[PDB]
């Protein structure tokens, strides 16, 4: 469910310089049928309107947003001659792309209305019809836009359609005006295409963008030039690099997921891995001996427990008739996996029913709203786990529900502890392997030393532990180490109340306070407190000397997801956003007691240098860093490095290494190492990096230049962060107009000043990340404090859709955004409009005092 | 090369091609022809 | 119409001629061999990334052959 899930990736100078021939290839049996088959599953089942306005929205405002240093503003002006190349009708009845006409409208916040499009494609109906990829005769263009498929000239290869694109990148690069700008749509990113634009288009430009709209599990991509014919030294970076490693993993993910699903429109009979199971008994009897249906619902229970099931009774054709209706998913009959006799069930909660229930229609997929933020951390916790665990482990688990979910994730060769306060209802007599459970506390004490064990868990536990006892994070924590201490177990897994970043808050989700050490969950409503990297890692350190601890990441996999979609747990978007997030303050600690520690010696701070001592090594030995799946650098080759700094040292005398390095990306590095001339590998602990501070302070001048060259203030920022300015209008985020605010180079931001801009309060934002004001979402309260004059001339516009009326010291002059309205003999309209909205005009106002009130 | 799920064309890069460069097999396609014009009339 | 059709395959016949040149097609005397994947292997390697077999792969095999 949801909107759509934008990725871009811009050219700085300043990375390493990848070459075209290590970019990664695309799959090879990505046209092998059954991925053609997950690919048309999931877009049958994607909740969205019309994707080719979607998308072709995301790419344009995100294009209106591309500044010149050379001339400090974007390639994008209005009025630009634009060419939409590949114009498909569309059967909706538009009979056109469905964006032009919001575009020239300027039904978009940051996108100029154009002077005109000319619709060229083959299904065109309101332009011209011709095949793009050989000439055609036409003028020319100052902003090229394609959306051309490549799936359907040239015959059913690859080749041929690389071929193609170089033909679409001429073609476009002729269209186009010198220091025109274009962007083209790729169906298949394959090697050599990228080879053919970094030696034929690259040095044929200023700047340029990659973009990815995400909306059906695909490898479509969108490429984007600035300045054409304009001669410069572009190309591929390290971003790139990384941005297409993700950009393949995600891909290779979901479709792995999505290939399990049944058939869009199936029948469901019980040999798929998920179905709507469902039983019904006509004329039920339950007070006496029945042993007919006291194990037809049990049978049914044990198929599908721990889910959701759903029930009926009613009566069909004269029997009074009870239907039960419930789902399947690989755990559910994981479960079944342990059983050995067949647990029974109490029916007594059922010859009861003296009321009467309609039955339903069986829906697989059965949410309509899209999943929980909390359910689907749960999950994505609890993938780790099902991960870590192999077969025959002996597994304790601390916090274990009463209805254990343990029983539905592991193994069925695998004896397991429950370690908890509230009795269990699981049963006791069936289970073919071990498993117990406990009546007691996990803080608490002489309860340990008779219990087996290899990996011993806590999920979404401590911090309400903590809580509750009236207990601090770091005494709770301790404590939990000190129980630990005189076991037997093996590795431990814990998730812990700890930041990971820079300390912010997630609007009414998770409000942090950094005064006490405390978290808040609103839709929980509690406060629980936390602690500190540092501070927690001495403590491991003590118990065990031999501890090695990593800090697994998350916030960028999408294989936990595969927890939901094969039980029929409907996503969304912003329920997955919210939730890494949420987990970049809910990390999850695996420490292991016996591996190869690493300590941690300079400052983690992203633009500093860090440095690392790994002991116990020889010299013969590698280390390679990973970074989202990616391979940030290895040791063998220190040069072809893709992080902004390496060092590489060896002490003969002690056989201790060191590895001394600049970062450039906040979150989550590892280290992994390569010991002698085998394929084996180890696996070292991880590092975490950290943004700079989010602080911002500004400089606001005494003297206002209400005229158009407008007041330049100075904004301290460090460097890394890089800003915009954004409004709230109906709760939702409008883009700023580009041509009211500039920033500049120390800092300096250029604004036109207005009386509408009183009425407007306005926040500056970060969009260095994928997402938008996480970091950075500071308002200009300055800027709703400006002292008007009486004595000079003002721009002046509407603040908003609603009814301003103007008044000249109390007086109503006219009325802005009124049907028959008059311009007045004395205002005077602006060639280009400073509004938030570009549909909405700016006037020129005489000098006076000038007072809208709301209506 | 192959663009489709299923293929039936010439595995370019797969197995079972053959490169047995001989002389009975001397490459040629159209090197001159008899245009001279007294015998062409 | 012959010599106009023979104007425009001015290039491809040269690209042609080079991935059979590039390295020996032919022999004097008896037979030579070697596995295609190497020679493929080795086309894709050296022929220039203008030449047409890059991008008409498949034409180009079965002319060769022709
Ligand atoms: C098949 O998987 C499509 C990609 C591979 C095609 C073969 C390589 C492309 C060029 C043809 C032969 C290589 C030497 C020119």
């Amino acid at each position: 469910v949801g909107d759509a899930l934008s990725y871009y990736v811009d050219y700085n100078r300043s990375h390493r310089v990848v070459l075209s021939s290590e970019l990664p290839q695309l799959p090879d049996t990505y046209f092998d049928g059954d991925e053609q088959y997950g690919r048309s599953l999931f877009s049958l089942a994607r909740k969205i309107g019309d994707r080719s306005l979607v998308k072709d929205t995301a790419v344009l405002k995100h294009a209106y947003q591309a500044i010149d240093p050379n001339t400090g503003k974007e390639y994008l002006r209005s009025g630009q001659s634009v060419a939409y190349f590949g114009a498909s009708a569309g059967h909706s009845g538009a009979d056109q792309p469905l964006v032009i006409e919001p575009w020239i409208q300027g039904k978009i916040s940051g996108v100029p209305p154009p002077s005109s499009v000319r619709q060229f494609g083959y299904d065109v109906a309101r332009g011209a019809i011709v095949d793009l990829a050989r000439p055609f005769p036409s003028g020319d263009y100052q902003f090229v836009y394609s959306d051309v498929d490549q799936v359907v000239d040239g015959h059913d290869d690859l080749s041929i359609s690389s071929g193609l694109v170089e033909s679409l990148l001429s073609s476009c690069m002729h269209a186009t005006a010198p220091g025109g700008s274009f962007v083209v749509k790729i169906n298949f990113p394959t090697r050599p295409v990228w080879h053919y634009i970094e030696q034929k288009i690259l040095p044929n430009i200023t700047s340029y963008m990659l973009i990815k709209p995400f909306v059906t599990n695909n490898v479509e991509l969108f490429f984007v030039a600035f300045g054409v014919h304009q001669h410069s030294s572009l190309t591929w970076t390290s971003g790139v690099y990384f941005f297409l490693v993700d950009h393949f993993y995600r891909y290779e993910t979901l479709s792995t997921i999505s290939r399990q699903l049944p058939s869009f429109g199936y029948v469901d009979d019980g040999s798929s891995v998920t179905g709507i199971e469902t039983i019904s008994i006509e004329n039920p009897g339950f007070s006496n001996m029945t042993q007919a249906a006291r194990i037809g619902i049990s049978g049914l229970c044990a198929n599908v427990g721990n889910a959701r099931k759903s029930i009926a009774i009613y009566e069909s054709h004269g029997a009074r008739v009870l239907t039960i209706t419930s789902r399947r998913s690989p755990a559910s009959a994981r479960r079944k996996s342990r059983l050995r006799y067949l647990p029974l069930i109490d029916p007594r909660s059922l010859e009861v029913q003296a009321r009467t229930i309609l039955p339903a229609d069986p829906v697989l997929f059965e949410n309509v709203s899209g999943a929980s933020p909390h359910v689907c951390l749960t999950m994505m916790y609890n993938f780790e786990v099902s991960s870590a665990v192999y077969d025959g482990d002996v597994v304790l688990d601390l916090g274990t529900g009463p209805e254990a979910k343990i029983l539905e994730l592991i193994p069925a060769t695998s004896p397991v502890t429950c370690v908890d306060i509230r009795p269990t209802a699981q049963p006791s007599g069936c289970w073919n392997v071990r498993t117990t459970f406990l009546e007691l506390d996990y803080l608490s004490d002489g309860w340990i030393t008779g219990v087996r064990g290899d990996i011993v868990t806590c999920m979404l536990s401590l911090g309400a532990a903590a809580a509750g006892k009236s207990m601090t994070f770091d005494a709770a924590f301790q404590q939990l180490i000190k129980v630990l201490s005189k076991s037997t177990a093996n590795v431990v897994l814990v998730q812990v109340n700890c930041p990971t970043d820079v300390v912010r808050s997630i609007k009414g989700y998770l409000e942090i306070d950094s005064t006490n050490k405390r978290y808040r969950f609103p839709k929980f409503g509690r406060d629980e407190p936390y602690s500190d990297m540092d501070a927690l890692e001495k403590i491991c350190r003590t118990a065990w000397p031999n501890c090695s601890i990593t800090w697994v990441p998350l916030s960028y996999d999408l294989r936990w997801t595969r927890l939901a979609l094969l039980e029929s747990t409907t996503l969304s978007s912003a329920s997955i956003r919210i939730a890494e997030l949420m987990y970049k303050y809910m990390p999850i600690m695996r420490i292991d007691i016996h591996g190869l520690p690493m300590e941690k010696r300079g400052n983690f701070i992203v633009g500093q240098n860090c440095s690392l001592v790994i002991p116990g090594f020889n010299a013969q030995d590698v280390f390679n860093c990973y970074f989202n799946s990616a391979l940030a650098f290895s040791t063998e080759d220190v040069n072809a490095a893709m992080i902004p700094q390496v060092s590489a040292q060896f002490d003969a005398t002690k056989g201790e290494w060191t590895l001394d390095m600049v970062f450039s990306d906040a979150g989550i590095y590892t280290m992994q190492a390569l010991v002698g001339s085998n394929a084996n590998p180890v696996s070292l602990g991880s590092f975490v990096v950290d943004s700079p501070d989010v602080d911002i302070t500004d400089a606001w001048p005494a003297q206002l230049d209400f005229t158009i060259a407008g007041t330049d203030v100075d904004i301290t920022v460090n460097p890394y962060y890089r800003l915009m300015t954004f409004v709230r209008i109906d709760g939702q985020w409008q883009i700023a107009n580009p041509d009211k605010f500039q920033f500049f180079s120390t800092l300096v931001m250029n604004v036109k000043l207005d009386i509408a801009d009183k009425y407007l309060l306005y926040y500056i934002r970060d969009v260095q990340s994928r997402d938008v004001g996480f970091y950075i979402q500071h308002p200009l309260q300055l800027l709703n404090t400006i002292t008007l004059p009486t004595n000079e001339d003002l721009f002046l516009s509407a603040p908003d859709m609603r009814e301003w009326a103007v008044k000249e010291s109390g007086n109503t002059i006219c009325i802005l955004n009124s049907q028959g309205f008059v311009l007045p003999q004395d205002w005077d309209v602006l060639t280009d409009t400073i509004s938030w909205s570009p549909s909405i005009p700016t006037y020129i106002v005489p000098p006076g005092d000038y007072t809208l009130t709301p209506l | 090369g192959n663009a489709s799920s299923i293929v039936q064309t010439i595995n370019v890069t797969g197995d079972g091609n053959v490169f047995k460069p001989s002389a009975e097999t001397s490459s040629t396609a159209v090197p001159s022809l008899s245009l001279s014009p007294g015998m062409l009339n | 119409s012959i010599q106009a059709a023979l104007k425009a395959l001015e290039k491809w016949e040269i690209d042609l001629r080079v991935a059979q040149t590039l390295l020996p097609t032919n022999v004097p005397i008896g037979e030579v061999s070697c596995p295609m994947q190497s020679v493929v292997k080795l086309l894709d390697d050296q022929l220039p990334d203008d030449s047409l077999i890059r991008r008409y792969p498949k034409e180009a095999a079965v002319a060769l052959a022709k």
